[PDB]
């Protein structure tokens, strides 16, 4: 059943227990079911009433910080590209790859710094491209005339731009893992360089310029960081403990598999 | 009670005893302006009789190597009948068309002909001149080509640069020469002004196509005639003064 | 929908009828009927 | 005064926003609106009219007969006539139409299509073909018992001879993405394919070979999502 | 009738069909009407409610997105004139040019970079010309009093400047496509300069200047955005296949015609 | 307008600030939802 | 909870079911009694 929550669970006094039939500590972890020995069917107890709040640990609460998806650099061809996936830093992979589905809208933000790190009065152009259309050649191409794709003029004495994202997705929610192929056909047996590629999961092309005729002479690099919010999740899954190599791949290194607890002497002795 | 028809207007009537359905263009009757839309002061006349009948243009010749037709309908009929005394006296107008297009041919013949109105259907010059004051313009006889028509140069792109397989959003219809021998489109007056004078300005304009070309046996009839007669359905006339022809 | 200004050009901004442009013949056409008799 | 702060987003000008603006004439009052017969509401107005498709847009072929499919008298039985893909944002002879070029400013489309075959030959010219729409999957069929197993119409040539395929929608997503080839074929659509049921019968004096007209359309199932730019226009300089 | 629309039309479900008599497949195509053929009719279906929106496809949404509509270049004469016609570039001129007659408010925004690109802090004005105004006919002359005209002041490192413009035309609506002649007269055989040219579209002119006493010596190029909004529209035609050549005429190539599709191998090879 | 002053904590981007931003596809609705078994809702679930 | 927009994706933000984890068993296993007889 579904049952609501204000804080944590309470406890109720208990006594000794002397009569046989009951048995609380026997449980059967072959059956696939956690164990339900509480505290007051264990140890003598007393009654509390908890008032801690458990308020802040739900999906909406620790998914709802920005952290960084990212770093495109413009070391200035005129214009930067990038394209979106937020499987580039291992901060919010890990927290993302925590569960199998989710569905969730964005919130996208530009702090843009230059090369040792400065504010120049200029002017900058962010433009989402998104699958199909046409990504732009130069940096006074006709893509930038953007008379219907969505683009942010900022200038980097500016605050940080910031925007939000809907669940632009043609599937019902994002999908971490994808255990299948996009295409038809014989598959080859050395190397599946398609394996594990969602196609619902692609969603364009993210370019930056600089708004000018001339060549400006500047290196800058642009941070993008996103915070989920209304976010729904589905299927939980364990957390990696082994260390990240590729961006669309879960590969690891089969020698020197790290452990996921650190050794000590012995197993009799706990310091 | 599909395909004989029988249309009378004023003191003209056309048979047809097979044809497709009467089209009318954008669902709309034309009918006389209100006095909401009205805007000129003076009274407008109605004669509603003789200039509200059949007029007839002359037959064009259907052969193997056609390109296609097009007509200014607001400037064919300024020299026939009391319709052209009216519009080359009065100064303002406004009324609906109604255009028949006829083109028989036996069971042995094929061939498609596709024929539609078009709003403000403007003539382009052909020519690679992006200088504006040196690119090539049509001539007086090309835009207004009057009760003689006038062919087309390349009916694939409607010598407008716009492509004929889009050109079915138009009111149209298909004289297809074995399901129907003639083709009918009934046009209110379509123009972003109340009243407009029917000399240097012509509302739309007909355009006869072949999609699927002319052919036949030997032994059978080779020149296919092709007639259009057209009716100025609810005809307002204004501004009455001195005559002027062009 | 608020405006802040005595003229109503200057402020911020699911009919529809196919009919005019798909049938618009005088004789209506049936669904399971032939066009045609 | 009351105090406030400014938050990111401020002094951008972004393109597809929804503010107001200051006005340059006040106490404004424009020209009284007339009729004007033929008001369209929205686009899927224009998208459910037919429009010729160009299906025979091959080589050594002239200007306007790139609108036409060929049939003629054949001698080995079953033989195809013609073929051609379903997608509306791939090019091919969806691009000569006007729902190819309506959903070509929008990205993601959904819904059924509908094609509409009609006949120009003669009044004598007899015949019947079996037009098959084919889901996703292997190529093009090979053969008619191939093409039967999908979704077909046999239209036969008679006094009406204008029929009208209805093509469904078959898909595992809601909407397709108006961007195929390569690592995009994930949105394809399938095949339509014109096969010969049994001949193109023809009696003697009459001539031998005419003509398909193919026009295409869609159904009111018809859905148009997330705006983008099309590709057909290019620009150097101003004009 | 007119039927109202929250989302796309449902499907009922469909059984098979076995007599003479209807027959929902042939239709006529010479009658000038659409096909009706309906799913229901055609294959056995099933029932689905469809809830998929259609609200972005209307006329307001399709076209209440900033294009590009003039540069005006003042390459620093003292002041830059730019008669106001949406012509100029192809990306805008087409989605108008797919109907007739529009009816519309308009929303012009200027940005203004210089030389490479840059925001030096100076002043510029803007002064609307409506035909029959006096156009400046220097940098300090009297037209730019603006005892009557719409003026705008503003710095290169302000935000971009933002008017709204109303329905400014002496008819019902702007026409696109205008078949007839402005004035009376023989009209010549040999080079028609003035077919198609209708005077209720001619709007006035744009001025630019810096405001100085002395020159000051930079370039500069204003960029003019407009956003269409309050949008009606009258007489769909099709969409335009051949590139553009000029502005106010719609000329194409008699030689070397683009063909609306692209090439394949036969007819019989759908690939 | 409207007489105001700014406040420290002005043009500062917070992480874990809960702000609202401007849209970038006006008039857009999402993909609908289906159900998908087993959705969490906090993470004391997945702790027992 | 104020929204300034038309589209509702652009605004501001105690449910607990852990019975379908951690005992999603068919036959229900009281808490006093042994779990298989
Ligand atoms: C330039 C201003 C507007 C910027 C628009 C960019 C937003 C479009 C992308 C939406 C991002 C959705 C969240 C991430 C999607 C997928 O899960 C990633 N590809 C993960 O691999
Ligand atoms: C300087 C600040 C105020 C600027 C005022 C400029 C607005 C006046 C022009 C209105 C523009 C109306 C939209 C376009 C009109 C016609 O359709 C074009 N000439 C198309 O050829």
């Amino acid at each position: 059943s579904v049952t609501n929550a204000e804080s944590a669970a309470n406890t109720t006094p208990s006594s000794h227990r002397l009569e046989t039939g009951r048995v609380p500590a026997l449980q059967a972890a072959e059956t696939g079911a956690t164990s339900n020995a509480t505290d007051e069917n264990m140890i003598e107890t007393r009654c509390v009433v908890n008032r801690n709040g458990v308020l802040e640990t739900t999906i909406n609460h620790f998914f709802s910080r920005s952290g960084l998806v990212g770093v495109v650099n413009l070391t200035d061809t005129g214009y930067a590209t990038w394209d979106i996936d937020i499987m580039g830093f291992v901060q919010l992979r890990r927290k993302c790859e925590m569960f199998t589905y989710m569905r969730f809208n964005a919130e996208f933000t530009f702090v843009t710094t230059t090369k040792n790190g400065e504010a120049r009065p200029y002017m900058l152009q962010y433009m989402y491209v998104p699958p199909g259309a046409p990504k732009p050649t130069g940096r006074d191409a006709f893509q930038w005339q953007t008379a219907t794709n969505p683009s942010v003029f900022v200038k980097l004495t500016d605050p940080p731009a910031q925007v939000s994202v809907p669940f632009m997705s043609p599937a019902s929610a994002y999908q971490w893992f994808y255990d299948g192929y996009p295409t038809f056909g014989q598959h080859p047996e050395t190397s599946n360089t398609t394996y594990g590629l969602c196609p619902n999961n692609m969603m364009g092309t993210f370019a930056v310029r600089v708004v000018s005729r001339e060549a400006s002479q500047l290196k800058l690099q642009t941070r993008v960081y996103m915070k989920l919010k209304h976010v729904r999740a589905w299927v939980p899954r364990p957390i990696r403990s082994q260390p990240y190599l590729l961006k669309n791949f879960p590969n690891y290194d089969s020698s020197k598999i790290t452990n996921s607890a650190r050794d000590r002497s012995s197993i009799k002795q706990a310091n | 009670s599909d395909r004989v028809a029988q249309l009378t207007v004023g003191n003209s009537s056309i048979t047809t005893q097979e044809a497709a359905n009467i089209v009318l263009a954008y669902g709309e009757w034309p009918e006389y302006c209100p006095d909401t839309d009205a805007t000129a002061v003076d009274k407008p006349t109605r004669p509603d009789v003789s200039v509200n009948r059949f007029y007839t243009l002359d037959s064009k010749m259907w052969q193997e190597n056609s390109t296609g037709w097009y007509w200014k309908f607001p400037d064919v009929l300024n020299k026939t009948g009391v319709f052209g005394q009216n519009a080359q006296f009065h100064y303002l107008y406004r009324s609906g068309f109604c255009l028949h297009v006829q083109c028989n041919a036996s069971k042995f013949h094929q061939g498609a002909l596709l024929v539609a109105v078009i709003p403000e259907f403007v003539i382009a010059g052909r020519g690679s001149n992006t200088k504006p004051n040196e690119a090539p313009h049509p001539g007086f006889t090309t835009t207004f080509p009057g009760t003689t028509g006038a062919t087309f140069h390349d009916p694939y792109v409607l010598d407008s640069g716009v492509p004929l397989s889009q050109a079915l959003i138009y009111p149209h219809q298909w004289i297809n020469l074995r399901t129907n021998n003639c083709a009918t489109v009934i046009v209110p007056y379509i123009n972003a002004v109340p009243f407009d004078s029917a000399i240097n300005h012509s509302n739309f304009g007909l355009i006869v196509i072949p999609v699927s070309p002319l052919k036949y046996s030997s032994g059978a009839t080779t020149a296919i005639p092709i007639t259009i007669t057209i009716a100025p359905l609810n005809s307002e006339f204004g501004g009455l003064r001195q005559a002027v022809s062009q | 929908n608020i405006n802040y200004y005595k003229d109503s050009y200057a402020a911020s901004a699911f009919t529809q009828d196919p009919k005019k442009f798909t049938q618009p013949v005088l004789d209506s056409i049936r669904e399971l009927s032939a066009p045609l008799n | 005064g009351i105090p406030a702060e400014l938050r990111p987003g401020t002094n951008q000008f972004l393109t597809t926003d929804d503010d107001t603006a200051a006005p340059i004439l006040p106490g404004f009052t424009p020209t009284p609106t007339i009729h004007i017969p033929g008001e369209v509401h929205s686009l899927l107005e224009l998208c459910r009219v037919e429009t010729i498709l160009e299906v025979n847009n091959t080589t050594e072929a002239t200007g306007l007969t790139r609108l036409l499919i060929p049939v003629s008298s054949q001698n080995k039985a079953d033989e195809l006539c013609a073929a051609f893909m379903v997608d509306p944002g791939r090019i091919g002879p969806w691009q000569s139409t006007l729902v190819g070029q309506i959903c070509r400013y929008y990205t993601q489309w959904s819904g059924s299509l509908k094609v509409t075959f009609m006949f120009t030959g003669s009044f004598m010219a007899t015949g019947k073909m079996l037009v098959a729409y084919s889901p996703p999957g292997s190529a093009q069929p090979a053969n008619r018992e191939t093409a039967m197993l999908g979704t077909h119409v046999i239209w036969d040539f008679g006094l009406q001879s204008s029929v009208s395929l209805v093509i469904p929608w078959i898909s595992n997503t809601h909407f397709r993405t108006a961007k195929t080839g390569g690592n995009y074929d994930y949105y394809t659509a399938g095949v339509v394919t014109l096969w010969y049921q049994t001949n193109y019968v023809v009696p003697p004096e009459t001539p031998g070979e005419a003509y398909i007209i193919a026009m295409g359309a869609a159904q009111d199932n018809f859905t148009l999502k997330i705006c983008k730019d099309t590709d057909e226009v290019t620009q150097q300089a101003v004009l």
